[PDB]
């Protein structure tokens, strides 16, 4: 038949409508009551995620074993409290006003990563419905908009218009079908919706039109939804959304701040408030411990060591997460010392303490780039200690491999009286034989380019001649030079 | 470049050899060549035909003649090249490479077409 | 091994050190081999003499000179490695996969699985070579193409029949002093003599003209 | 609706709480939120990494600290982990950018956004952050 | 006779590292580390626990090597209580890595006992409510391999819900990151580092030249007894890794102070081993280390030296005459004009004091250049070579470049060896040695 000039053999399309909800009747005064419709807003075949639910479940087989730190290795996970509270009770009121007012509102919350500005949305959405089922207010149908949770940044469309009615179309059929559901359908027929624009700062692409609509969706009288978008930055619509935009989103701006080590303190003491101090009954012969051979161990996370991984996460981005994680590798370190102490393995009281958490913060305050150049090569601390000395002559940091080459052969040829530089100096020129003649490079040349070109040690500019292809230090030149003052050789060489 | 060359070619044979017949779709490139005698089941003689040889890179002409000199290991293909040249024969000669040269010094024939030679 | 050494005339290092890197057994071969050479140093003739010593081990010809930028390379490797074991065990079903449906290097993968998880019902497991004879000469050649050819063992499957090996053909030493720390084993191939040009011309061109009319 | 939350004299410190959250405090609080002398000085090192060069790498901010103090170690982590405080107060910017210089590969930048006139006034106090300006 | 062959076998079955998984070794100096992975990793498998690790060292550092040790040491007893998702940040880009986990999840809990299926969209919601939603479930372990180009400096997306469902999820998940760069942290958006662990977790290198001759004492001994020569094989291997001045030693020894690594004498070791015939013939051949300068040698047969030694007399005369040229200006720069006309001129001077050397004409000097381009004599000016990703070099296979335009003996070339570095290395017993001076 015909012979084509590309072919696309690996295509999938989805199965998605595309006459918008603007063209299902035709008429505006006969619209039917679409919150008691078989097919809106939820309320029909609800078993469309729980297809896949016994596909990760095998055979509940083999008696896997706890011990006395999996327990608090469990509670340090995702999961009153007395951290948000003048957050909680202005963003419940500010979307309660709107629910019993029927009205149109959009509430913006920022904060950097981790202080619980989506926990406690999530919370007053929680108690929003516990309002409805105490009927108090009328229901809404919950939708949750991630950022980052879709491949396209226009699947929000998709993702709302499936969510509130129950058909998917595509994105275009999907915005035109929101924007007449929200401009023209009169409050009378539509219950309200509460949408949580988790990451916001991800839709911001290429014409702003998202951004728009979401917000612009909101200054409607006959559109009864609320917008609780979070964000990362709370100065983001006067850096990347235009002005108009930003008299949109208007001036409520509630700003999640950083938490404080008191605060901090109290969160990890209601995560460990029902195992700190209390009793297990562990078993000598393989060690699981049981909470009320046999014998009565206490737990002390003791709250100097608390306070003190606490104190310094509460200095540095005071994040809520972070703790978490410094206070599960405390424990995660006990397991350790305990377990290979005990000789238990997987089929007196215990403690930890500061000299025992210190670990777990020290572990990401440690550059592994100064103890990488020690152990690194001797050619590589020589490249390494030719472009340092470069450097003071030159002064560009961007010196080229001639030039490196060039003053590696020179300090060669200047050391000529040490016994280390002539014992190493006919292998680094020949590898130690005859056969062979003087190499213009030195043995392993493009190695240690390479070993540390992908280490991002090094830092070399793409072109064809290397002689002239500049090279720079990515890390720094103080740390190496404190890393080049180790080697017994190279300090004087 | 030289893919654009090497896909139009290809395009070109495929479709002046399935026309000219009286049914998958295939790579534009020279594995069409290689498997020409048992695709069809006739024998190949495609003739080239480079329309302004002085307005080519004869860079880009003379890696195009390299990735044409693999072909000839294939037993049942015959090239020949066509250059209209609209200045002399000492300015192709000159811009190509001397392998190139030394391979189109093979079976080469000159013709002068103008219509002021031989009035 | 039980691998034939060849009698190439002037590359007395070069077969022995590549009868001690192509074998029948998987496991005593390595997964990726380059040959680096130049312009006529003697490459290509000695992988086909050395192939045609040892008839029972299997060769994948493809040569990335004709096949000019990475797609037709793709499609091209997924051909005709399936073409070569229709051609082989061909007393096993094998249900026709599209080469034209590989388009990125994911599918290729996907591709080559779906033909070798076919080929289970062998007995002992097998090493096919699949030989990219000039893969510097590629046209539209870039820096990073060489790595999704080096780490393509580690998707094929581990207990499988039929596994893949490499053999490439370099021509720069520019382009293989990028893939250094990977330490693939290189076999170089230096320049010839003028002492051994002037009697390999001898040798295969004082045929040719006795028999020239 | 903070009329609501006690349960014109509070129609007043909404704006008078809108304007200083986003203000918060130039140099009364930059010290008092500082409090910390090694999250004081360096804001300076970043002062004078600016007049040099307009890269201002997180290298070239840590060059400039052992240009410094060269007069208990400290690594490149205590810095750059010191840093995410003036980055989570919101004065200073710390992402990738182009990096021209003479390669094109992506580095961190530093960049700071007041004007050089209520903090000059804020060093008045400190003894140590008049030698640096 | 059939009994040398066990034993090559055996060696060159060690030396790759193809053995069966009790017998596999493991050095000493990366015992420690594999103690970590195995903790890590057997608290996932086994306690269903869910975390997240970054494995950072260099190339041929064994990061695969441990991790599929670990992966066959936990499929021996627990094979049916995890699947295992590998996937490259090379083969895999961004948009083709959620095809990946949707191939990935739905051919492994095929074996066990259609997600791969629909739009991108689709998958990555048939993959969202799969993993992020007595009995005992099934937990995932991602492998992704070279982790530094999903951490790129734009959205990172696969990286942020890879890393969010290992808090916010019912499934145990444990992804393993392979990379290289020791400066990864600092390439994680501020939203992907809080989900993240921080449990990465360097490498060993190696500190002392004793743990380089345990290795290879550890590669190069035989354990289970197969062929009859083992019992010699061990004691003569022992002989020459005892006594610090024997070849083997030494060639250790260098190798330790050049590039510190197992898999290059690896790839020393194996074509020894494999090209001996007899017992008797590989035990002098790991005696002497015969193999071990015929191989290094070849290693460096053609860089810059052993090909400039294989130039013709012509070629070198053009050559020293370009350097000449090039050493002259000012930044570096020259063509064939230029060179042609030092050529004629030293060889004129050459035939002043002086049987002599034929002048060979510009249309035949020609073909010399060219073969001075393809041996990566000469560069152009400014041209970049093999571009860094595939679209760059693509947006330059479009570009039609003014170096390629103008004629043949006017692009301005640029020296690869230095008239310094060419005057070392050309024989002092040469016809235009001298002239290699300025
Ligand atoms: N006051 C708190 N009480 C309990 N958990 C908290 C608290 N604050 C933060 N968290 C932890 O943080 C998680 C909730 O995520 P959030 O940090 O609120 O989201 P976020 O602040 O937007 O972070 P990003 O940047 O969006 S990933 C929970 O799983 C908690 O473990
Ligand atoms: N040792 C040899 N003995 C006999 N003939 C040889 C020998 N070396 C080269 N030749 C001949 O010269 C030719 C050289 O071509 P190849 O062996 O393909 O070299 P090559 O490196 O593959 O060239 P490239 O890389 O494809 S440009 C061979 O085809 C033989 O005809
Ligand atoms: N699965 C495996 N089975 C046997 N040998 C292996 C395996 N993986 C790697 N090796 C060998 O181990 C040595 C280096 O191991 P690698 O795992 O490849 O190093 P590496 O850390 O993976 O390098 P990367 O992945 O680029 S950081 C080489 O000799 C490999 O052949
Ligand atoms: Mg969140
Ligand atoms: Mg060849
Ligand atoms: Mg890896």
């Amino acid at each position: 038949p015909v012979i084509r000039k590309f072919t696309k053999k690996n295509v999938a399309r989805a199965k998605k409508k595309y006459t918008p909800f603007s063209k299902r009747f035709k008429s505006i005064a006969a619209i039917p009551d679409l919150t008691s419709l078989p097919e809106f807003y939820g309320n029909s075949s609800e078993l469309m995620a729980s297809r896949f639910e016994n596909k990760l479940k095998t055979t509940q087989k083999h008696q896997i074993v706890e011990t006395i730190f999996s327990k608090v290795k469990k509670q340090l996970n995702s999961s009153y409290l007395p951290a948000r509270e003048n957050e909680f009770a202005s963003i419940y009121l500010s979307a309660y006003s709107a629910i019993e007012s029927d009205s149109a509102t959009t509430i913006y919350v920022a904060g950097t990563p981790g202080v619980g500005k989506t926990l406690t949305v999530r919370e007053v959405v929680k108690e929003l419905l516990s309002s409805s089922a105490q009927r108090e207010i009328p229901d809404f149908l919950y939708v949750e908009i991630n950022g980052l949770k879709m491949v396209k940044p226009t699947d929000c469309y998709e993702t709302l218009w499936n969510k509130v009615s129950g058909e998917r179309l595509t994105w275009a059929a999907s915005m035109e079908s929101l924007e007449f559901y929200f401009k023209r359908v009169p409050k009378n027929k539509k219950k309200t919706i509460v949408v949580l624009l988790d990451e916001l700062d991800a839709m911001v692409t290429k014409s702003q039109d998202i951004m728009y609509n979401f917000f612009n969706w909101t200054t409607y009288e006959n559109a009864k939804l609320i917008v609780i978008a979070v964000a990362n930055t709370m100065d983001l619509p006067e850096r990347q959304l235009g002005n108009k935009i930003t008299s949109r989103i208007g001036f409520t701006r509630i700003m999640f701040t950083g938490y404080t080590h008191e605060e901090l303190k109290n969160i990890i003491d209601l995560r460990l408030k029902g195992l700190n101090d209390s009793f297990f009954y562990v078993d000598t012969k393989t060690g699981n411990a049981i909470l009320i051979d046999v014998r009565k161990v206490r737990l002390r996370m003791s709250a100097d060591a608390i306070e003190i991984a606490s104190r310094k996460v509460a200095s540095v981005s005071g994040d809520a997460r972070r703790a978490l994680k410094v206070c599960k590798r405390a424990a995660e370190i006990a397991e350790k010392h305990y377990m290979a102490k005990h000789g238990y393995g997987y089929d007196g009281v215990q403690t930890v303490h500061i000299t025992h958490v210190m670990k777990a913060l020290n572990e990401t305050l440690n550059s592994h780039v100064i103890t990488f150049m020690t152990r690194l090569s001797f050619t590589a601390k020589l490249f390494i200690y030719a472009l340092l000395n470069l450097m003071k002559k030159n002064g560009s940091q961007e010196q080229e491999l001639g030039d490196i080459v060039d003053e590696i052969k020179l300090l060669i040829e200047v050391n000529g009286s040490n016994k280390f530089v002539m014992e190493i100096a006919k292998t680094l020129f020949q590898q130690g034989s005859d056969n062979i003649s003087e190499q213009l490079r030195i043995i392993s040349w493009d190695f240690v380019l390479n070993q540390l070109l992908d280490a991002g040690i090094l830092f070399k500019q793409t072109m064809k001649n290397d002689r002239i292809c500049c090279v720079k230090l990515n890390i720094s030149v103080e740390e190496a030079k404190r890393a080049m003052n180790e080697d017994e050789t190279l300090r004087n060489l | 470049n030289v893919r654009m060359m090497l896909r139009r070619s290809m395009y070109k044979l495929y479709s002046a050899a399935d026309a000219e017949e009286h049914n998958n779709d295939v790579s534009y490139d020279l594995s069409l060549v290689e498997n020409f005698k048992r695709l069809f089941g006739k024998d190949l003689a495609m003739v080239f035909n480079f329309k302004d040889v002085d307005s080519i890179n004869f860079n880009t002409l003379d890696n195009f003649i390299i990735l044409l000199k693999s072909a000839f290991k294939y037993d049942h293909v015959k090239i020949s090249l066509i250059f209209n040249i609209n200045t002399n024969l000492s300015n192709i000669e000159k811009n190509l490479r001397q392998s190139t040269i030394r391979l189109l010094k093979r079976n080469y024939h000159k013709l002068d077409v103008s219509s002021n030679k031989g009035f | 091994m039980n691998v034939t050494t060849p009698e190439v005339a002037f590359r007395e290092y070069q077969t022995n050190c590549l009868a001690s890197y192509i074998s029948a057994d998987p496991d005593i071969t390595p997964s990726n081999l380059i040959l680096q050479g130049y312009s006529g140093t003697g490459k290509t003739y000695t992988l086909k003499k050395y192939f045609n010593a040892n008839p029972n081990l299997h060769a994948v010809w493809l040569e990335p000179v004709e096949l000019v930028s990475w797609k037709p390379l793709l499609q091209a490797i997924a051909r005709t490695v399936q073409y070569k074991l229709k051609t082989l065990y061909p007393n096993i079903p094998t249900t026709d996969y599209d080469p034209l449906q590989v388009e990125e290097p994911f599918l290729l993968v996907k591709t080559l699985h779906n033909i070798f998880v076919q080929y289970e019902s062998l007995q002992e497991k097998t090493c096919l070579f699949l030989i990219l004879d000039g893969f510097d000469s590629l046209q539209d050649l870039d820096a990073a193409l060489f790595n999704k050819y080096i780490k393509l063992n580690e998707l094929l499957p581990k207990d499988s029949k039929i596994n893949i090996k490499f053999i490439y053909t370099m021509l720069e030493t520019s382009f293989l002093q990028r893939y250094s720390t990977h330490c693939i084993p290189t076999v170089m191939f230096p320049r010839y003599n003028v002492d051994e040009v002037s009697t390999i011309l001898v040798m295969s061109r004082c045929g040719e003209l006795m028999e020239d009319s | 609706e903070i009329y609501e939350l006690e349960k014109g004299k509070i129609g007043l410190n909404y704006i008078a709480k809108v304007f200083s959250k986003f203000v918060n405090n130039n140099s009364t609080r930059t010290r008092i939120a500082k409090l910390n002398i090694q999250q004081k000085l360096i804001l300076c090192t970043i002062i004078q990494s600016l007049k040099l060069n307009s890269d201002a790498t997180i290298d070239e901010s840590f060059d400039h600290y052992i240009k410094a103090i060269t007069k208990a170690p400290l690594q490149r982590n205590e810095f750059l982990e010191i840093c995410t405080i003036l980055e989570t107060c919101g004065l200073v910017s710390i992402k990738k950018t182009k990096c021209k210089g003479k390669t094109k590969r992506f580095v961190d930048k530093i960049d700071v956004d007041l004007d050089m006139r209520e903090f000059y006034d804020e060093m008045t106090k400190i003894s140590i952050l008049k030698p640096f300006l | 006779d059939p009994g040398f062959g066990s034993l090559q076998r055996r060696l060159l079955q060690q030396l790759y590292g193809t053995l069966p998984t009790d017998e596999k070794i493991i050095f000493t100096y990366l015992q420690d580390c594999q103690q970590e992975i195995d903790r890590i990793i057997k608290q996932s498998i086994i306690q269903k626990e869910s975390h997240s690790v970054i494995l950072v060292g260099p190339r041929q550092s064994y990061k695969t090597y441990l991790l599929d040790y670990e992966l066959s040491l936990l499929q021996q007893s627990y094979k049916e209580q995890f699947i295992t998702i590998r996937l490259n940040g090379f083969i895999h880009s961004e948009q083709t890595a959620i095809n990946g986990i949707a191939t990935q999840l739905e051919q492994q809990l095929q074996k066990i006992h259609t997600i791969s299926s629909g739009s991108l969209t689709e998958v990555f919601e048939k993959i969202l409510l799969l993993l992020d939603s007595s009995i005992t479930k099934i937990t995932v372990v991602f492998i992704f391999d070279e982790i530094d180009t999903f951490a790129g400096p734009v959205r990172q997306t696969l990286l942020y819900n890879l890393f969010d469902m290992v808090e916010h999820s019912r499934v145990p998940v444990c992804i393993f990151g392979c990379t290289t760069k020791l400066n990864i942290l600092e390439y994680l958006e501020k939203r992907v580092k809080s989900r993240f662990s921080q449990r990465v977790i360097y490498m060993p290198q190696i500190q002392n030249l004793d743990d380089m001759v345990d290795a290879v004492r550890n590669l190069l001994t035989v354990r289970s007894e197969i062929s009859p020569w083992v019992s010699q094989w061990n004691e003569t291997l022992e002989k020459e890794l005892s006594d610090p001045r024997s070849n083997l030693n030494r060639h250790i020894r260098m190798n330790f102070e050049t590039f510190r690594s197992l898999p290059t004498l690896k790839n020393s070791i194996i074509p020894l081993v494999a090209t001996s015939k007899n017992f008797g013939s590989l035990c002098t051949a790991i005696k002497s280390c015969s193999f071990l300068d015929i191989y290094n040698k070849n290693q460096l047969s053609n860089n810059l030296t052993g090909r400039l030694q294989s130039l013709s007399d012509l070629e070198l005369a053009i050559l020293i005459s370009a350097a000449r040229v090039a050493l002259r200006a000012k930044d570096g720069s020259f063509n064939f004009n230029l060179a042609y006309a030092e050529y004629e001129k030293m060889i004129k001077a050459i035939n002043s004091r002086i049987n002599t050397i034929k002048l060979w004409l510009k249309k035949d000097v020609k073909n010399v250049w060219e073969n001075l381009v393809q041996l990566d004599f000469f560069t152009e000016k400014s041209a970049v070579g093999l571009r860094d990703n595939a679209t760059a070099a693509f947006y330059a296979s479009n570009y039609q470049f003014q170096g390629t335009m103008i004629p043949f003996d006017l692009r301005s070339y640029q020296m690869q060896i230095i008239l310094q570095e060419l005057r070392r290395i050309i024989p002092k017993s040469n016809m235009y040695y001298s002239w290699t001076q300025l």
